[PDB]
């Protein structure tokens, strides 16, 4: 569940 | 062959906004127009590419990708209208080809 953007 | 994908962003645990579905949609193609919506409760968006091909090519790519980790699932799928129209830019649209259209009213 990785996702495509970092926070 | 369609070039407007429907979206739905699921498990929204945070915020998606129209520019970050532009950054995310332009990696396969040139993102003409945006718009996003609340329907049956759910973020939603409408977005509309030059090429039928970058449509279908980020459809292969990003369905059922998370746009953050943990959240915010995207759900993509081909849209039978075949453009779309913006009356405005802001938060919840924006027609890349037009900077001239007004914020509201």
């Amino acid at each position: 569940s990785e996702g495509l953007l970092g926070l | 062959q369609s070039p407007v994908l429907r979206i739905i962003v699921e498990n929204l645990f945070y915020p998606v906004t129209l520019d970050v579905l532009h950054q995310i949609f332009s990696k396969f193609g040139t993102v003409l127009k945006i718009i996003t919506f609340t329907k049956n409760n759910q973020f939603q968006a409408l977005l509309q590419y030059a090429d039928p091909v970058s449509a279908q090519h980020a459809k292969l790519s990003l369905d059922g990708q998370n746009i953050y980790n943990a959240c915010c699932t995207l759900r993509i799928d081909f849209s039978k209208l075949t453009s779309l129209n913006v009356k405005y830019n802001n938060d919840k649209s924006r027609d890349y080809t037009r900077p001239d259209l007004p914020s509201g009213d």
